[PDB]
RNA sequence: UGGAGAGUUUGAUCCUGGCUCAGGGUGAACGCUGGCGGCGUGCCUAAGACAUGCAAGUCGUGCGGGCCGCGGGGUUUUACUCCGUGGUCAGCGGCGGACGGGUGAGUAACGCGUGGGUGACCUACCCGGAAGAGGGGGACAACCCGGGGAAACUCGGGCUAAUCCCCCAUGUGGACCCGCCCCUUGGGGUGUGUCCAAAGGGCUUUGCCCGCUUCCGGAUGGGCCCGCGUCCCAUCAGCUAGUUGGUGGGGUAAUGGCCCACCAAGGCGACGACGGGUAGCCGGUCUGAGAGGAUGGCCGGCCACAGGGGCACUGAGACACGGGCCCCACUCCUACGGGAGGCAGCAGUUAGGAAUCUUCCGCAAUGGGCGCAAGCCUGACGGAGCGACGCCGCUUGGAGGAAGAAGCCCUUCGGGGUGUAAACUCCUGAACCCGGGACGAAACCCCCGACGAGGGGACUGACGGUACCGGGGUAAUAGCGCCGGCCAACUCCGUGCCAGCAGCCGCGGUAAUACGGAGGGCGCGAGCGUUACCCGGAUUCACUGGGCGUAAAGGGCGUGUAGGCGGCCUGGGGCGUCCCAUGUGAA
């Protein structure tokens, strides 16, 4: 099935995570579906993260599968916030 | 040495064995459904071609035949059995075919 | 879009099917002048209905063999040997390129 | 925000013309030299051969067991026998092993790029919707009993569970024949007939969780087809017999000579067929004023390959690198019968070579497989290690300091140079020492809420006692090339067409700024030179952007085939051409 995953992306030390659409079997840092967000664990700046609950919503409509770190960020955006 | 793809092989020799059984058993009750039009012997004819109709859709439900494959199956047969019976036949038994 | 070429039938010699000749202009990529090109297709004619000369709109289509993956779509312009003609002789040439000459 | 030229044919000249330099680049290697760190990068050769270890498993919440313990029962006691529980092992079964990871050998091909097509198709796990699980039956391992082989392993007999196999039923629904309607290639309806379902498990047990069945949709992934693009040789010119098309079969998820039988005689080529050579393709890279040229190495995408050659099984998917069979070549075992292998996974060894790294740490992070979960596995990966191999930052000190030591070097014998350089005065304080010491990590999980939203809690760091912060604190590596012109920089001695230099032009035949050394000078600087290769200057293959009376270049002349090109006026079409919109042009 298609996930919604963290890409790795800085440098050595320096992560930088993209948030991605992408199956299952790709590797890790190889081509995905679409970008819907990013992520620094470092917090290096006032916007360590950054999601987009649209897109998020539509990808889970259709049954993307979040890793157990990216649904703690897309959580951590309000993208399950129901109220 | 040594895995469990070992287990693996062995798993699959014995499905290669049900496979090769289920299908055997097709081919020559389709056959003898066949030629039992060919003398266009309508009632009995058909009580194979229904048998052989089964034996296909059940391939189909597990992993042998599945899909459009018993699709094909079925409808090549039921084909050459109504084709076949244009010969004098008249279905009789009735039971494969539509009216 | 299924493709659509317009052609000359320049083949009846089998069954069922039309050598159709289809140009194309185009200006060359380095040298700028516009370049005629053509390509032969094999399209397939179920009423052996198109006839050497025939102008045809030749269509995309699911494969009907090796070569045939075309069907002939409608009839343009009706008779005209002068294109099956000129590429008559292109071929008549051929003779001539060889490794002797003479009356030959 | 974009274009520099020079040296060399002559006694001199102008032109043609080649050669050479200056510039940029590098997975480099070689020489001399070598201090710190960050980040990259590192078998170009043998797709040669490989020791050793580790590299794909997991699930007791599908099933039944063996072995080793412990505990509670039925009896008056033993014997026998029943139940519970701990460890362990494989077996049956499910899902994964088709991903991830390696390489570029082959391949000039729908392989790749790009844009389309599929009324000619598939898609496990995932999401949405509709509906359903009622009876019954069977076998094979495990285990038990025997045989055979040295071994790898293998044969026979008997027992048994299941989410293993089958039969009947239910038919939401679906499949197939025939018909009918709408569509229009095999799309969507509809009727009769026929055919087709299911599996159980766990509980904080009647109602939840995890599963199972059929169908319809979504999502992701893929098959197949087509237009167009994709190197060199014509001293390769003709090629083809499943060849080209038809009919009907077979086969497949599906179209197709994909394969087969029969029939017709086609198909292809100078717009380069057939053959040979070479090569993985692209995003991109380098160069260039551009147009071009060159290239495909890191990373990303596709393809192909897993000692060489075939092949099919299983399966949603493979014709499967760590699966199966056969043939070939090697190595190993061998009781001579027969067996065991396959680093182009991570390390590592050897061989070839000018040359290419650690048998390191960790699952903390990200990601993958299975599991309800706890978790397990993960040489993917995150780090560390080596090499100046590249990039970038940084140090070997700063301020003062003579009319100006000493040595060395010139000298017109007065002087001049190295040279504020050193010595020396003061100042700061790389190295080193002490102390504090990270971020990367908040989820899974547990509690509250409702296993939702929301809130609370706990656990977890390989890198690492590193980064960084603070306190102490020492004047602490400089090399390499060059100095005739092009090309920045000249003097002495030695040498005598020798020894030697040399990119090109050219130096050296006794007063050499060209050789060798010295003093000095120039350029770079932890680096500087050399070789090799690429683009550049090279308008020196000229599209931009050249030529042919004598420099190289008009065919000995014609004829006229293909092809290229085509006077003036009107009209239609709108292929070329131009315009707008839009989609694509991933990272
Ligand atoms: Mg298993
Ligand atoms: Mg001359
Ligand atoms: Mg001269
Ligand atoms: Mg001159
Ligand atoms: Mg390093
Ligand atoms: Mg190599
Ligand atoms: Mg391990
Ligand atoms: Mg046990
Ligand atoms: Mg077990
Ligand atoms: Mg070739
Ligand atoms: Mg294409
Ligand atoms: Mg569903
Ligand atoms: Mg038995
Ligand atoms: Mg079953
Ligand atoms: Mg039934
Ligand atoms: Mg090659
Ligand atoms: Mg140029
Ligand atoms: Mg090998
Ligand atoms: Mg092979
Ligand atoms: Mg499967
Ligand atoms: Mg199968
Ligand atoms: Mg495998
Ligand atoms: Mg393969
Ligand atoms: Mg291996
Ligand atoms: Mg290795
Ligand atoms: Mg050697
Ligand atoms: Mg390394
Ligand atoms: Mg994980
Ligand atoms: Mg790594
Ligand atoms: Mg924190
Ligand atoms: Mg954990
Ligand atoms: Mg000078
Ligand atoms: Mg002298
Ligand atoms: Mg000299
Ligand atoms: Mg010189
Ligand atoms: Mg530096
Ligand atoms: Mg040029
Ligand atoms: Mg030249
Ligand atoms: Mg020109
Ligand atoms: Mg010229
Ligand atoms: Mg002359
Ligand atoms: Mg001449
Ligand atoms: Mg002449
Ligand atoms: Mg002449
Ligand atoms: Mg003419
Ligand atoms: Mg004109
Ligand atoms: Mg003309
Ligand atoms: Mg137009
Ligand atoms: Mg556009």
């Amino acid at each position: 099935m298609v996930k919604i995953r963290l890409a790795r992306f800085g440098s050595k030390h320096n992560p930088h995570y993209r948030i991605v659409v992408t199956d299952a079997r790709r590797k890790r840092d190889g081509k995905y579906i679409e970008k819907i967000g990013y992520y620094d664990p470092r917090k290096t700046t006032p916007d360590w993260l950054k999601v987009d609950v649209e897109r998020a919503r539509y990808w889970l409509s259709v049954g993307a599968q979040p890793t157990d770190t990216a649904r703690r960020l897309l959580r951590q955006a309000g993208v399950f916030r129901q109220e | 040495r040594n895995l469990s793809a070992l287990k693996r092989h062995r798993q699959s020799l014995k499905r290669r064995l049900r496979n090769k059984a289920k299908k055997s058993a097709i081919k020559t009750l389709s056959k003898k459904a066949i030629q039992l039009a060919q003398e266009g012997k309508a009632e009995e004819a058909l009580k194979i071609m229904r048998k052989a109709e089964s034996l296909i859709d059940k391939a189909a439900k597990g992993s042998t035949l599945h899909k459009n494959a018993a699709a094909r199956r079925k409808s090549r047969l039921m084909r050459k059995v109504r084709q076949l019976l244009e010969a004098a036949g008249a279905p009789l038994i009735g039971g494969g075919l539509s009216a | 879009p299924k493709k659509v070429l317009t052609g000359v039938v320049v083949s009846d010699k089998m069954q069922k099917t039309v050598t159709v000749l289809v140009e194309r202009q185009f200006p060359h990529p380095l040298y700028g002048k516009v370049i005629k090109r053509s390509k032969k297709y094999l399209a397939h004619d179920p009423e052996e209905k198109y006839k050497l000369g025939d102008v045809v709109e030749i269509i995309e289509s699911r494969p009907i063999s090796k070569r045939k993956r075309f069907r002939v779509l409608r009839l343009v312009e009706s008779g005209r040997m002068d294109l099956v003609e000129k590429y008559l002789i292109r071929r008549q040439n051929y003779e001539s390129l060889s490794k002797r000459g003479g009356k030959a």
